[PDB]
């Protein structure tokens, strides 16, 4: 896999090159679909290799649900060293897939046949998703993942082709998804930025090192945050917030050009605090009107094969929205609620405005790219600052 | 993400 641009179109795509997709070298000049809807749609599941069967997973089932954490914990995604490993809780897992909308055939397994375990996932979630100046449902594509015994043995390829089959039924022709990796062909690229709040667990378990002109001591006095929040009436999310979060959301969003167009019963989802998934505060003012919000999922990872630190809790930036209350301000509250709430890091893209608080506040610049991409859509790339959707 | 990032 590529991680830079120019290194990828030195790469060939065997599977890439037969999907509706831009290629990597073209430019796009247009707004549309790369091909015509199918009205007709394949009705067999796809072929797995000899011993494996595809298994539609009931989440709701604890037994079940337990199975995919199990395989996440234990095969999803890494970073470039293979110190750190997603560690999505189960009850995060819910969250991320029974929005509304959700279908069970979109949660698509794999197993052995023989032995039942699982060994491969691909999952999908109904959005209605704003591209310029188009609005299309779509599916979120997520939770890819193949076992690393069974890798670099073509599974991927045919996982993607489910659940595109299976999408395709249901009448839904476009996709939304991000990757690490650069393939064709990325409608925006965006960059993790990581703000310390633990310094000293951060850097015993080596996320990140001392700066090269300063000491451990200055490290943790540089990175000490206030005990509480500064903004007047900042308080959780309450049910009766959820229409004018509602409304803050839905204008805020329109100055960007890709982002999601959610329901009120998708705002409830998406934001209702639930403990250690996520968090959303409101600002109501003197007058009790709700002017801002502030929101970050909980998503700790595994710390592999270290004999004391075993796992590293991290909090990622969700949707931020101001009208009245300073976003600089809103994000330093966010990173004292962080704290408080016992975080050792708080991750952002540099997506929406938020270029304009990290290195105020304190950001450090990360080694990943986070590629946006659209499966059968043409349109022109644009900048982070565009990108105005983010995923779990 | 799908990406795991650490600064650079
Ligand atoms: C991603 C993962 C499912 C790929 O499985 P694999 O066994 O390594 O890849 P396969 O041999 O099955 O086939 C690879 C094909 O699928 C593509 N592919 C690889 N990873 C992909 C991804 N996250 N999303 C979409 N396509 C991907 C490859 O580009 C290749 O297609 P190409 O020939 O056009 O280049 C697997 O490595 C994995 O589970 N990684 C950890 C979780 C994860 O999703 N990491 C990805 C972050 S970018
Ligand atoms: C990370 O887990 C996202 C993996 C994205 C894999 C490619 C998905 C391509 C779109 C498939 C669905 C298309 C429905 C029309």
């Amino acid at each position: 896999p590529a991680k830079t641009m120019e290194e990828a179109s030195k790469r060939s795509y065997q599977f890439w090159d037969t999907q509706p997709v831009p290629k990597l070298g073209e430019v796009v000049n247009t707004h549309g679909p790369v091909e015509p809807d199918k009205d007709n749609i394949r009705q067999e599941p796809y072929t797995l290799p000899q011993g494996f069967t595809w298994d539609a997973l009931d989440l709701g089932d604890r037994g079940v649900l337990k199975e995919l954490y199990t395989l996440l914990n234990e095969n999803y995604v890494e970073d470039d060293d293979n110190m750190f490993r997603f560690d999505y809780s189960p009850e995060f897992l819910l969250w991320a897939l029974r929005p509304p909308g959700w279908l069970p055939q979109w949660h698509c397994g794999v197993r052995v046949v023989s032995s039942r375990k699982l060994v491969g996932f691909i999952s999908a979630i109904p959005a209605n998703i704003h591209i310029y100046d188009t609005e299309k449902k779509m599916v979120e594509i997520n939770f890819l993942c193949v076992h690393k015994k069974l890798r670099s043995k073509r599974v991927a390829p045919v996982l993607i082709r489910e659940i595109t089959r299976r999408v395709h039924l249901e009448g839904i022709f476009q996709a939304v998804y991000t990757a690490g990796v650069v393939l064709p062909k990325p409608v925006g690229t965006c960059r993790y930025w990581h703000r310390s709040l633990n310094p000293r667990k951060l850097i015993e378990v080596k996320f990140s090192h001392l700066s090269r002109n300063m000491t451990m001591q200055r490290t943790m006095k540089l990175y000490r945050l206030p005990e509480t929040p500064k903004t007047a009436g900042l308080r959780p999310m309450e049910t009766k917030d959820i229409p004018v979060v509602h409304q803050l959301l839905t204008r805020y969003l329109k100055q960007f050009h890709l982002t999601p167009v959610m329901s009120q019963e998708e705002v409830e989802h998406w934001f209702y605090p639930q403990e250690n998934i996520i968090d959303t505060f409101v600002v109501e003012n003197a007058n009790g009107e709700v002017t801002d919000f502030l929101s970050f999922y909980t998503l700790p990872s595994t710390i592999m094969n270290h004999p004391t630190h075993k796992s590293l809790k991290a909090a990622y930036s969700f949707y931020n929205v101001h009208t009245q209350t300073p976003l600089l301000d809103l994000m330093s509250d966010a990173l004292v609620l962080a704290k408080m709430k016992g975080f050792d890091v708080f991750n952002a893209l540099d997506l929406m405005e938020n270029k304009t608080f990290l290195e105020k506040l304190k950001f450090g610049i990360g080694d990943g790219n986070l590629q946006y991409y659209l499966y059968n859509w043409k349109c022109p790339s644009m900048g982070a600052e565009k990108v105005g959707l983010v995923l779990q | 993400g799908k990406s795991f990032s650490k600064p650079r």
